[PDB]
This record gives structure tokens, C-alpha cells and sequence, in this order.
């Protein structure tokens, strides 16, 4: 008793005109003709614009049966479902029939894509539970294409979220020209969190390519303008903001110095690689750390520590100049002990395995360091000068993931899980992203090891 | 179906009593002598063997 | 031509992971496994998979159909995602609804190819093709942890690249080192003997496909035994993985408006190989192989080490010393003339949206070592083809692909648009 | 030698361990212990004391010197006729006191031991058997959870001292001799055909759970709980080959297996699977605060299969060693935040969920609270190890191995095929 | 939705000419017929026979289409108990288990044409609450007039 045919379709009905319309290689490969038989009832009670469009298709359906004598058979509706987007449809099919496996625990992009059908046919029981399966520790992924999520429905609920957890996720969304895709209005948002640790300069660079490939009045004079007030262009070298020069921007950076001279600036950017005691900073020029070299006073196994960064997801890129055969140590801290005191994790490339510690300030010092189980890692490939070796760690409610990858080999992949957070810190407001405040924990070994801040690439990383 | 089903580990004594006809022929003590002469053999083990013992 | 169309729909109690826990061994495949990549923590079987479903006869292969059809005759069925098979018992089993039909046009209801092989089959003293095979591809789901590019069906865009593939005429065909997806199990559906639901033994892909090489190489040196044989006969390997339920009863029509999809290459004997450094005795201690190629591939090693586009010899090799009264006179010179009588049938699929042009290579072990002099170009015995110079006669004869008239040209397709793959 | 534990919490490592210390030495300290004890065991005549176990000191011929008996001694006694006591007397009969015939054994147990307050008391056990010629009624008044762990002591000494496979096949032909006896005592040609697993009841209630199980079905449905323990300790880290199991766990596994009680012994060698993803259909609907003297009603005990776990669900293993919770696949995500804090399985710690569990005071989370909380303290030892295990984290080697009935990859046999392996010797 | 005539009416068989000495329940009920198709698809047949000789009526009908709800017929000397079962399916199951166990057989013979076994044994664990010996042989009475034997014992 099912007597009715969805008949989902590839769209417009105009295939030969059309030359606009997901003409892209990543979120439109297919076409979707496709036969979904449904029970007639149990359809168009859970939605209203499914029945908006539904007692209209009955009703211009009875034009032969309820004037008709005969042919009792089984005739079907004709109910027809017009999209480009792939799937789409047909996880909600299995929603209503009551078992899903699709919507609350799928695949990723999916979990992008079954929320567009609650925003373009309102669905709003639905939302609550997507955003159960978007509370997941995904692979950074969906996230910037959950920022387009946002830009096209428009919100900006989801939009404020995604992107406060993509600003950790820096490095990634800059990267292989992945900003390129980024769209409007919600660009603005970005470049006003704490939380992107990259370097100014490559902030610079990549932001001139979004003010490019569009046509390049209105937006052209207001926020062609406002993205540059949005980057941090104080905390530079001189040096560097030479390079800006051009008949634009002017008025609009207002000083490129003064802040500079009177030792009172803007906000840090997040605080990334300082030294102290036996690290110290390394300035280019205003206030951001760049390089760190080893600067011993007069070998010393101690530790440097860092400030605080909220994140759900996040990715930081460190790069190394020059070492001898290892001599490295990575693994992060977080806040949350009951005796306060720390804990660390510690990058072991002697025995290839992952360690825990704890810390009790007064950076010359150790207590009890002790090794950990569940360590995969192996150490196929040497490290030598001017290696990409980028830290990445993901957050949940009772655990913290972390890893180290190198961007040159199939290997070099170093995972670890650490353990319970201890407290609860759940910044939920239609999401469950935890945020922590973990510290970047970097250690090295002897005289020299400069490290630094990673090159923003050309190619990918992560996402595409 | 045949292949499918009769592939099966379950032999162990029924694969293990057919190598007790072939390369695994044991001719132990009962099956060598008749029972008649058995009893004559271990009779007189009663004063030849282990005398120690 | 005939017109047939299987409703693949039911895919249920699978075994993807190939983990059964009575395999004791859980390093659950890094297929399988899907979570926060890392140790215990985050490691197990991922909620759901994807299915691929592909349908092809004894003759091609499967994981590579798809790479013509990586977009969307329709043989490729499209990503349906998985569930737990619940049900008591089954700890690693799985379940899927593909619904999708798939119109194969198995043209060619009489042909001269078969008759030959046929004769060849009896000793050469709808039925021809008595069996079709629908094997499930896994794509392979990356853990949400690692840092690497993506495989998932659905994908976010990079602006600047319309939804194809590497195989585009200018790009170079890549074969993704790390397998990009594998098969969890096929399944021989009985053509000629197809409230309809008939069911299908899904079986391991492992034994299947070492079936499917004996009838390969019976074909390729002129030796075609029939698949019942191996069927019945390697059967033992058979090892069951899940069942496909399908609908027979398609009953084929008439196709309309004819295309390629075959070149079933007959090499004969090669003559006079100026093979030039390598020892007389090491020469003919080789494995003369002669290997088509679809000419935009251009020299793409994988395939020179595929076992259905190359084919050695089994013959003797004549090696010559060079001229006579001449090097002979000079001694050394390691040129030798050399020969071989390579018999057998190779078959290239035509790709769709390849200009035709096989290039077949020679190379002694690994070298391609002549290039048939000028692209044979088809699209409109023996062709006393010349051989060139690489790192000056081969016979060889090119049965057609479905039947007759056929080779369609890389502009003439391209013109159709086509699911956009042609923009 | 002198009765002590060997417990061996392996690689002893803090955040996974060290709450089973603290709990394990509270119960070893502080409970019921004798002081300078001395054992001392006695048979009526016509039988001897021929294999004796336990952990204790063998003085003389009959003298167990304990140094201190424990709340969980056990101490297991074989008995074989005696020949030259059963013959050459007046009451040739088997225990023929003067009064008359009164044909009933006695073995006599006395334990001189000091208590916590300063004075000696000798504990005194009897227990009584009567003499019996027929072989209908001394088959049947068996018991099958003694029976064959009874088999399992005679089996270590045969796996110290010879090789560990002489103990493994001590077990298949000690089990195919009392199935010979149990067709022997039956008439009907049927019940060698059977294959089916028994009644599977709580350890210390199986004396005679069988009830309206009729006669000979009774007696050998029995024997079909002895064929799934004998089963079971072959498939068990006692007796499994090498491949996963290292010498020193077997060491740890042995000698556990020789002191502890009935009850601990049959728990080891056949667990209790419970279900525990829809426990809110398997309690009643008076669901009162769930502190011990609220009855926890448990999930019926599910027969220790692969033939009935659905893939969306959950399940907790008790052994009392390593209690397992594997959960499984695609369980559903309303019952996951209830008991586990969280909204997927993949961002279950292994180690939190055995600590701290079910916070979020659901009455379906106290559910899983009763439940784990029941299983842990049927005695005062309580905790014993709770790890959960998602379907795919490596470890649930662990969780399928105890399975004594589908074929566990160390030993490939179910348990009807091992009836047909058993039952064709016999 | 807005149906339900449901002319459902006391039988007769027997009574052809006389019926035998000791209402009729005469319904018009203004609720949806959903609850028929939950119940079992033993009514959902006559449902379906039921709803298409009406609009069997209606097909060569373009005119004279004034609204007629959709109507049911049953033959049963109790529809109070089908009625019992109606609101047992809305949600609050009072007078199902406590009430008059004349009412409580009947609805228990219902429920042997429902072939719908959950309710048949919460109603033998409806007699198994703890309850006075008054009803207790007023439901001796009832399963003795219907002929039910199993109720009985």
C-alpha cells in the first residue's frame, strides 16, 4: 500500500541551457533520477510545506478518479522533487519512516546537506537533531562548508559558531586558496577573533586574494575598505608595512605608527611561540614572535609554555629551519586540574611513544614525568631542515585528541588520545562544542632548533 | 551450497580414524597376538619384567 | 540491439569490515575503521559506509569501469550509503538499499567473435554471454582526524574544476597508489536462466576475481574454456559475503540510433625488434610482452603491468646478430635483431572521450622497447605496422567491439554535454 | 604454601588502575581472618583422601597448616576408594556402624583457628552422603557446576606435571566417559540427536533448577550444562593456545582456579551476558531510588551465544576477573547521553565510563547504575574491572573469547559440534 | 478526520422471529477513523470495503457529491467495548483496567477478533491485581455469559 513515486530529477528541466547551476567538480558530480516509493500517509503530516505542495498534487489527481467508473489497479502520484543537490532528499525519507542511521550519526557533508533541506522547506523540530550529529569531532571539513552554510540561509546563529571554531581551524581555511571559496558577510566576522595564529603578512597576502576574483560601487567602498581595518595591521615591523603601499588604505590604517611609538597597541593576535628564561622572542619588528632561537644565558631538558586559546578545532603550523637528527618534543597543555599544577603531553622521538606530565611553574623543572599507553606512531622518516611538522588537536566532553604530521611522506602520522578533562565548560547555544582553553606546550633540546611560523603553502592540506 | 556448506572444520576423530588405515598402521599388542596367547604374554611378564618393581 | 536493465535493490547482510568475529585477528581493515583516527580510543567499524554497485561482464573489469564512468552504457550505480543490520546474531554485518536500475546495453545479439572463440570453446570441430556479474565497490572513508585529501562522493569545491576526472585528454591518467576504494564481493547472476525478488550469492571478491583471471587468460591465448567450468570448478575459495537481491524479467527491446566499447587486439608474430643494448642470451631470457594502450594514457607504467593489456609470449625468441659480413666482421655491437610469435587477444575497453588510437608498446622485461610506428588511429589480415625506437614489423589484426561500426571521436562525444562531464 | 592471593593487576599504570588497589586491600585487611590455623580434614573408613587442593602446607599425611585461613578459602578434596579399609572387616559394608546397617559416608572438616578476639574456636563442618548400589540415582543427584570444576583441579595437576595439551585433552575424554554414563543410565536412542544448550541458572542455585524438566530429559539436560562448562574452560585464558595469551597470565589463571569458591570458579568458565540497551522495557515501571534493598530485577541471563546480539545494542559481560561492556554499533543516542555524558560513542573515553557512570540522573542511567552496581557486589570484593569496548576498538578480543558457545578463533567449535565430537567416543 | 457516521449496530442471527428476553447502542461518534487502522488490519479490511462502496457511489456522481462521512458497520451486542479500546489508543487507560468487568470481557472478546495479543494479557494481569472478591465473581458472571472458558478458569 504504498501508491505514491517520488520521482526525484536533476533540475531546471533545461538540459542544454543551463551553464550557472553547480557547475563545480566537488558538490555536484551526479544526476539524481530516482524512483522512492512512500506509504501516502506518513508523509504529509510532519511537514508544512511538503503538504503546502501536496494537497495540490492530490487534488489535480482526482481530475480522473473521481470522475472515473473503472481501473481500480494501482495508479501513483506524481509528487516531483526538483534539486541539484545529490542526496539531499533521501535521508528525510528515511526520517519520517522512522529509522535513520543517516541523520544523527552519517557521513560528513551530509550533515551539511540534510540541514539545507530544513532550511529550504523549514524544517524546525529537524534542526535540533542535525546539530546533535554536527556536535562530532570532524575532520575540519564540513566546517567550512558549514560556513557556507550559513552565508546562504542566512541566520546568523550558525554562522557565529562555525566560525569561532574555524579560527583555531586557521592554516587551513588561508591555506591551498580555500578563503577563495569563503563568501561575503560573513568574512567580516573573521579576522576579528583571538584565535588565528598565523603570521600578519600571510593574513595580508591571502586577504588580497578575496578582494580580487570578484570584479576586482556600494560593498566595493564599505567593506572593500573594512576587511583591511579588520586585520590587526598594528603589532608589524616597519619594514613590512612598506609593502602596502598603493592609492588606497591610507586614512583607513590611520597611523601605520603612533600606537607603534606610545607602548599602548590592539589586541594580540593569540599569543603564539613566546620564550622565557632560556627561549626568548625573536621580534619582526612590532610585537608577534616569529622565530625562536635558543638563547642560553651562559645541556638544560626544560620546557616553554603559552597562552590561552578557546578552541573546538584546531590546527596551529609549526615549521623547523634546521636540526640535528630529531631533538623536538610537541604535545600540548590544558588548564583544567583539580590541584591546578598542569599537564602535558610530550612528543618522545627516542622510543616513539606519546608521554604525560604535570608542571609546577618555574620553567627549569620537572615533576614525574611518566610515559602513556596507546602510542601510534612510528619513525620511518627523518626530519631535516625545512620540514612542515604542524600540530593539530580536536576537544570532547570527556577526552582531548591530539597529533603531529609531517607534509612530506605517506608516514609521519604521531596520534594520541588524552585523557578526561576533568570539569564540564560547554559554550552551547543551538551547538555542544566544548571549548577548554588548552595551552600550546613546546619543548626542544639543544643549542639552536629555531622553529617558527609555518608558510602558507600552495596546494592543500585538509579539506577538498 | 555444497561447497559452500561441507567446507567445514569439524573432522578431528572422523579425519583421525582414517589415517588408522593408511601410513598409521600401529600393530599394537592385542592386535597381534590372539587372546589366548595375550594372556600367555602377560602371564609372563608377572616374573621376567621389572623385576625391581 | 538488445537492451537489458537489472534493478539492483536489497544488498543486505553484508560483511564489508571482513572482519567476522570468528576471524579472531580485529585490525579492523583502515577501511572499516572510522572515528577520531588514533589508538583504542578512537577506532571501530564507521556508523555508516558507502556502496558503489558495478555490473559487468566476464570479459572487462570492475574497479575501473567506474574510472569512465566516474561522473555518471549506465553500468555504475551511485553512492548508497549503509546501515547496521540489526536482526539477532551478526556482530560486523551490514545493510543497503541501492534502488537504482542499471541499463546495460549488451548490444550484439549475433556476432563473428564469439562464432570463432565458440568454435574454439567446442573444440572448433540471450545466450553468448551466459553471465553477469554485479560486484560492490567501498569507497574508502578517511578517519575524521587525519590530514590528508579527501574520497567521500559528496565533496566541498575549490572554485576553478568541473565535475570529471583524471583522464582528461591534456591531464595524464593517474592509478591512485593507495587504492582509492576496493571490493567488498561480487556475485554471479545466471543470465540465460535469470512477486519477482530473485536473490544472488554475494561472494568474496578475492576467489571471483581468480576465477575471473583463468577465463581471461583462456580467451587472451586463444583458448576460451567456459566460465560453468570454473564456476563449478575453483568453486572450493567460494566464500560467501552477503546476497543482492534483483529483478530479472526486463525483457530487452531495441536500442536506437552505433558506438565502440572493445578492440579485442590480435597480436600474431612480431620480425625484426633492433633491440640494441642487451646480451643475445639475456634478450631471449626476457619476456617479450607486447602491451596496448588507448594512446592519450601515453606511457603510463601501471598499466603496462596490468595482466589484461599486456600479453607475453609462450613461443621461442629468434635473436639475429645484425647485418652480417658487417658487425658480424665489427663483433660486439649489443643491437641484435630479434623475433617472436607473441599469439593471443588483448581487448582495450574504449574509454569514452578517448580519440582512438592504440600505441601498442613492447618491452623486453620493463622497457617499452617500440611504439607502433604512428598511432594506429581507427575510427575508420595484418597491417605490416612498422615498430620505431624506444626505452620493424608486427601482424596484427583489430576485431571490432560490439560487432561493427563503431569508434566515436574525442570532439564527436565531448559535443553532447553530457551530465556536464563535457561542460 | 602458606594461603595467600597472587592477585596480578598487569602493567599497573594509575589513570586505567589503582581504584581496584585501594578497594582490593580495604577488602583483604579488613575481613573475617583466623590466626594460626589448623586444618585438619577426616573420611569415614573405606574411602581415602587422595588429591587435595587448596592453598595450604602439607605436613605429615592429613595436616593442612594455614598459617591464616581467609573469608575465601576453598579447598577441594577427591575422593577414591579405599581398598584395604572397604575390605577385610566386620561392617564390610560401606560404613557399617555396630548399631545397624546406617550406609551413610561422612567427611569431617575442624579448623583450630584464632579469630579477631583473642580466643580459639575450631570450626566445625560435616557433611553426610548415603551409600547407594543403583546407578539410576548416582548419576542424577550430580551436581554439573562441581562436577566439572572438580575436573578442572585433576586437569592443572595434569598440565604441571606434563605438557599444558595433556590437561586440554584430559578434559574432552573426561567429558566423553560421563556422557557414555549418562546414555548408559537413558533408554531412549534420542538424546544422543540433541544438540541443544541447556538451562543456564545462577551459580549456587543450580542443584536441581531443572524442576518440571522430565526424569532422563533432566539428567541429561544436566549434562548438557557439563558439557558447556568443559566447553567453556578449553575456550577460556586457562586453557587457550599461546597466540594471545601469555605464560604469565595462564600462572595467574591457574592459580586462581584452585581456591576460590563453586560460585567464583563457574563464573570464570561461563560469564552472565546481560542486556542493557532497553532496560527501561526490562524494569517494572516502579522505579523507586535503587539502593540494595529496592529490587534491581536484572535482565534474564542470555545464553552465552553469537546467536542473539542485535547489532544496535548493548551488553555487559561479568566473568569475575575482566568484566567487558561492549556496546556496540548503532545504539541509539538517547539512551548513549543518558548513561555516558556525551553524543557519540566515539567520544566515549574507555577509562571515565567505567569510573564514573550514569551522571546525569536519568531514571534510565540508574538503571545502568543498579545494574553494574548489582553485578559488581553480589560479595563484599565489589570492584572487578569494568572496561567498555565500542564495536571495532581492538580489545574486544577480549569480549568475543568469552563467548563459550559460537567458535571462539582459538578453538574453532561451536557447542553442538562439540556435543558431536563428545558424544561419537562415548 | 472530520468522519465517522459509524452506524454501528446490536445484531440479531438467533432473533429472527423473537429475541430473547434482556441498550442498543446506536453510534455517531465525531472522531477519525485512524484508530481502526492502528488497531489491526483485521477492521482495516472492512475499512477499505467500507470507504470504496461509498465513493464506488460517488464515481459516476459529479453533482450530487454533498458530503456523506465515511461511515462503518459492525455487528456486536457490545460496541462500548470497541469504544473501551477507541480511548485506550488516545491515552489514558482508566476504564480499560478498572470498570465494569462486564465491559472488561467484552473488550477481551474484541481483542480475540483484533488477534491483537498485547492487551489480551494485560487484561489476564488485570485480574491478577489485587481486587475484592465482589467483582471477582461479578467477572466469574461475565466470562460465563460470553462462553469464555480460559477467562473463566
Amino acid at each position: 500500500s504504498c501508491d505514491l513515486v517520488v520521482w526525484l530529477v536533476p533540475p531546471q528541466e533545461r538540459l542544454q541551457h543551463l551553464a550557472e547551476g553547480a557547475t563545480e567538480s566537488q558538490f555536484t558530480p551526479p544526476p539524481k533520477v530516482f524512483k522512492i516509493p512512500v506509504h501516502s500517509a506518513l508523509l504529509r503530516i510532519s511537514s508544512p510545506i511538503w503538504l503546502k505542495d501536496l494537497t495540490v498534487v492530490e487534488a489535480k489527481h482526482r481530475t480522473k478518479m473521481k470522475c472515473n467508473r473503472d481501473d481500480d489497479g494501482r495508479v501513483l502520484m506524481k509528487y516531483v522533487i526538483e534539486s541539484f543537490h545529490p542526496a539531499a532528499i533521501r535521508a528525510i525519507i528515511q526520517y519520517i519512516y522512522g529509522y535513520r542511521h543517516e541523520v544523527l550519526q552519517g557521513d560528513p557533508f551530509l550533515q551539511v546537506a540534510v540541514y539545507k533541506e530544513a532550511s529550504r522547506l523549514e524544517m524546525k523540530q529537524l534542526q535540533k537533531e542535525v546539530l546533535r550529529a554536527l556536535s562530532a569531532p570532524m575532520n575540519i571539513g564540513p566546517l567550512v562548508s558549514l560556513a557556507k552554510a550559513a552565508e546562504v540561509m542566512k541566520v546568523d546563529q550558525l554562522l557565529l559558531e562555525a566560525i569561532r571554531i574555524l579560527a583555531g581551524c586557521a592554516y587551513a581555511l588561508f591555506s591551498g586558496m580555500r578563503h577563495l571559496e569563503l563568501g561575503p558577510k560573513g568574512l567580516q566576522l573573521l579576522l576579528l577573533q583571538d584565535n588565528i595564529q598565523l603570521d600578519e603578512p600571510q593574513i595580508y597576502i591571502c586577504a588580497n586574494a578575496w578582494l580580487a576574483q570578484q570584479g576586482v560601487p556600494g560593498v566595493q567602498r564599505d567593506m572593500a575598505m573594512a576587511v583591511y581595518r579588520s586585520i590587526r595591521f598594528d603589532s608589524m615591523s616597519p619594514s613590512q608595512i612598506q609593502v602596502c603601499r598603493d592609492p588606497l588604505l591610507d586614512s583607513l590604517l590611520l597611523e601605520a605608527c603612533l600606537r607603534k611609538f606610545s607602548h599602548l597597541e590592539t589586541k594580540p593576535r593569540v599569543f603564539p611561540w613566546q620564550g622565557n628564561d632560556q627561549f626568548t622572542v625573536e621580534r619582526d619588528g612590532g610585537l608577534y614572535p616569529v622565530l625562536l632561537k635558543r638563547t642560553s644565558r651562559s645541556l638544560i631538558w626544560a620546557w616553554t609554555l603559552g597562552d590561552s586559546r578557546l578552541i573546538n578545532e584546531a590546527l596551529w603550523g609549526i615549521e623547523v629551519v634546521r636540526t640535528a637528527k630529531g631533538r623536538l618534543h610537541f604535545g600540548i597543555a590544558v588548564e583544567d586540574k583539580t590541584t591546578q599544577s598542569r599537564q602535558v603531553c610530550y612528543l618522545d622521538p627516542a622510543e616513539k611513544a606519546f608521554v604525560t606530565g604535570t608542571i609546577t611553574n618555574e620553567p627549569t623543572a620537572v615533576s614525574y614525568r611518566t610515559v602513556q599507553p596507546g602510542g601510534d606512531v612510528r619513525w620511518y622518516r627523518r626530519l631535516c631542515d625545512g620540514d612542515i611538522v604542524i600540530v593539530r588537536v580536536s576537544v570532547t566532553t570527556s577526552a582531548i585528541h591530539l597529533s603531529i604530521q609531517v607534509l612530506k611522506s605517506r608516514s609521519m602520522r604521531a596520534s594520541y588520545m588524552l585523557a578526561l578533562r576533568s570539569p564540564v565548560c560547554f559554550p552551547g547555544q543551538l551547538l555542544q562544542r566544548p571549548f577548554l582553553a588548552i595551552w600550546p606546550f613546546i619543548e626542544a633540546v639543544n643549542i639552536g632548533d629555531t622553529l617558527g611560523v609555518a608558510e602558507l603553502q600552495v596546494e592543500a592540506i585538509d579539506i577538498p | 551450497p555444497w561447497v559452500l556448506a561441507a567446507a567445514a572444520e569439524a573432522q578431528r576423530d572422523r579425519e583421525a580414524e582414517l589415517e588408522n588405515l593408511s601410513r598409521a598402521k600401529f600393530p599394537l599388542v592385542s592386535d597381534v597376538f590372539s587372546p589366548e596367547d595375550k594372556a600367555a604374554y602377560l602371564g609372563m611378564l608377572n616374573a621376567y619384567g621389572n623385576p625391581g618393581g | 540491439q538488445a537492451t537489458l536493465r537489472l534493478h539492483i535493490a536489497s544488498i543486505t547482510n553484508l560483511q564489508t569490515s571482513g572482519v567476522v568475529p570468528k576471524r579472531g585477528g580485529y585490525p579492523l581493515p583502515q577501511r572499516a575503521r572510522g572515528g577520531v583516527s588514533g589508538a583504542n580510543g578512537a577506532y571501530g567499524l564507521a556508523p555508516c559506509f558507502t556502496i558503489c554497485t558495478v555490473a559487468w561482464f566476464p570479459e572487462e573489469d570492475p574497479l575501473e569501469i567506474l574510472g569512465f564512468a566516474q561522473g555518471a552504457g549506465l553500468r555504475v550505480s551511485s553512492a548508497v550509503n549503509t546501515r547496521p543490520s540489526a536482526r539477532p546474531g551478526a556482530i560486523c554485518l551490514d545493510d543497503a538499499e541501492v534502488q537504482q536500475e542499471l541499463n546495460i546495453p549488451i548490444s550484439i545479439l549475433e556476432s563473428p567473435w564469439q562464432q570463432r572463440m565458440l568454435a574454439l570453446e567446442l573444440g572448433s570441430n540471450f545466450t553468448l554471454w551466459p553471465f553477469l556479474l554485479v560486484s560492490v565497490i567501498q569507497i574508502h572513508p578517511k578517519l575524521s582526524h587525519s590530514l590528508t585529501i579527501g574520497n567521500s562522493p559528496f565533496r566541498p569545491a575549490p572554485v576553478g574544476t568541473q565535475p570529471q576526472n583524471a583522464i582528461g585528454p591534456p591531464q595524464r591518467v593517474r592509478y591512485p597508489t593507495k587504492s582509492p576504494v576496493t571490493v567488498v564481493g561480487t556475485a554471479i547472476l545466471p543470465l540465460k536462466q535469470i512477486t519477482y525478488l530473485q536473490a544472488c550469492r554475494l561472494f568474496r571478491h578475492d576467489v571471483i576475481r581468480e576465477m575471473i583471471s583463468t577465463y581471461r587468460e583462456g580467451l587472451k591465448r586463444l583458448e576460451p574454456v567456459s566460465l560453468l567450468s570454473v564456476i563449478e570448478a575453483y568453486s572450493g575459495r567460494l566464500s560467501p559475503v552477503g546476497e543482492i537481491f534483483v529483478t530479472l524479467n526486463q525483457l530487452k527491446p531495441l536500442t536506437i540510433n552505433p558506438v565502440a566499447h572493445a578492440v579485442w587486439i590480435e597480436i600474431r608474430k612480431v620480425v625484426n625488434v633492433p633491440i640494441y643494448g642487451l646480451t643475445f642470451r639475456q634478450i631471449c631470457e626476457a619476456e617479450l610482452s607486447v602491451v596496448a594502450m588507448w594512446e592519450a594514457e601515453r606511457a603510463c607504467a601501471a598499466i603496462l603491468r596490468r595482466k589484461s593489456r599486456k600479453i607475453t609470449a609462450v613461443t621461442r625468441c629468434e635473436v639475429q646478430p645484425l647485418n652480417i659480413s658487417a658487425i658480424e666482421r665489427m663483433s660486439g655491437s649489443e643491437d641484435s635483431l630479434l623475433s617472436c610469435y607473441i599469439r593471443g587477444q588483448v581487448c582495450l575497453p574504449v574509454y569514452p572521450g578517448l580519440d582512438p588510437s592504440v600505441v601498442l608498446y613492447l618491452c623486453l622485461n620493463g622497457h617499452i622497447y617500440a611504439t607502433l610506428a604512428s598511432p594506429l588511429n581507427l575510427a575508420a589480415s595484418f597491417r605490416a605496422y612498422k615498430l620505431r625506437s624506444f626505452v620493424g614489423q608486427i601482424e596484427l589484426r583489430v576485431f571490432p567491439c560490439p560487432a561493427n561500426g563503431l569508434f566515436m571521436t574525442a570532439a564527436e562525444f565531448a559535443k553532447l554535454n553530457i551530465e556536464g562531464r563535457s561542460n | 604454601l602458606t594461603g595467600g592471593e597472587v592477585r596480578y593487576y598487569s602493567a599497573f599504570s594509575r589513570l586505567q588502575h589503582s581504584q581496584q588497589l585501594e578497594n582490593d586491600i580495604v577488602h583483604i585487611i579488613t575481613r573475617t581472618t583466623g590466626w594460626e590455623a589448623v586444618m585438619r580434614i577426616r573420611v569415614s573408613r573405606g574411602w581415602k583422601i587422595s588429591a587435595r587442593h587448596g592453598r595450604f602446607f602439607l605436613r605429615g599425611t592429613d595436616l593442612f597448616v594455614l598459617p591464616t585461613v581467609n573469608a575465601d578459602s576453598t579447598f577441594s578434596i577427591l575422593m577414591e576408594l579405599d581398598e584395604q579399609a572397604g575390605a577385610g572387616g566386620p561392617g564390610n559394608a560401606l560404613v557399617t556402624p555396630p548399631s545397624g546397617g546406617d550406609n551413610v559416608v561422612a567427611v569431617q572438616a575442624a579448623l583450630l583457628y584464632t579469630n579477631s578476639d583473642g580466643e580459639r574456636r575450631i570450626r566445625v563442618h560435616t557433611f553426610c552422603m548415603p551409600v547407594s548400589q543403583n546407578i539410576q540415582d548416582i548419576v542424577s543427584s550430580m551436581d554439573p557446576e562441581v562436577v566439572t570444576c572438580l575436573l578442572i583441579q585433576q586437569a592443572i595437576d595434569q598440565s604441571l606435571r606434563s605438557k599444558i595439551a595433556d590437561g586440554r585433552a584430559f578434559l574432552q575424554t573426561s567429558c566423553s566417559q560421563l556422557l557414555s554414563v549418562l546414555h548408559s543410565v537413558g533408554s531412549s536412542t534420542q538424546l544422543a540427536a540433541s544438540y541443544a544448550l541447556p538451562s543456564l541458572p545462577h551459580y549456587g542455585a543450580v542443584a536441581a533448577a531443572s524442576a518440571g524438566n522430565p526424569a532422563g530429559g533432566a539428567l541429561l539436560e544436566a549434562g548438557r550444562l557439563v558439557a558447556l562448562f568443559i566447553l567453556g574452560v578449553l575456550k577460556s585464558n586457562a586453557f587457550r593456545p599461546v597466540k594471545e595469551v601469555s605464560t604469565d597470565k595462564r600462572v595467574f589463571s591457574w592459580s586462581r582456579l584452585l581456591a576460590l569458591p563453586v560460585d567464583r570458579i563457574c563464573a570464570y568458565v561461563h560469564p552472565r551476558m546481560l542486556p542493557l540497551h532497553n532496560l527501561s522495557n526490562f524494569g517494572g515501571p516502579s522505579d523507586r531510588v535503587l539502593d540494595g534493598q529496592e529490587e534491581v530485577i536484572l535482565p534474564p541471563a542470555l545464553r552465552l551465544t553469537a546467536e542473539e546480539m542485535t547489532q544496535d545494542g548493548a551488553y555487559l559481560l561479568e566473568n569475575g576477573e575482566e568484566m567487558l561492556l561492549w556496546i556496540g554499533r548503532s545504539i541509539s543516542p538517547q539512551w548513549l547521553a543518558s548513561v555516558f555524558g556525551a553524543h557519540s560513542l566515539d567520544c566515549v573515553h574507555p577509562d571515565v565510563a567505567a569510573a564514573s557512570i550514569g551522571d546525569s540522573q536519568d531514571p534510565v542511567g540508574l538503571r545502568v547504575r543498579a545494574v553494574v552496581q548489582s553485578v559488581q557486589g553480589e560479595h563484599l570484593c565489589n570492584a572487578m574491572r569494568l572496561l567498555v569496548i565500542r564495536q571495532g576498538d581492538p580489545s574486544e578480543q577480549k569480549f568475543f573469547a568469552q563467548l563459550m558457545e559460537d567458535r571462539v578463533p582459538s578453538l574453532l567449535l561451536t557447542f553442538a559440534e562439540f556435543l558431536q565430537k563428545v558424544d561419537m567416543r562415548s
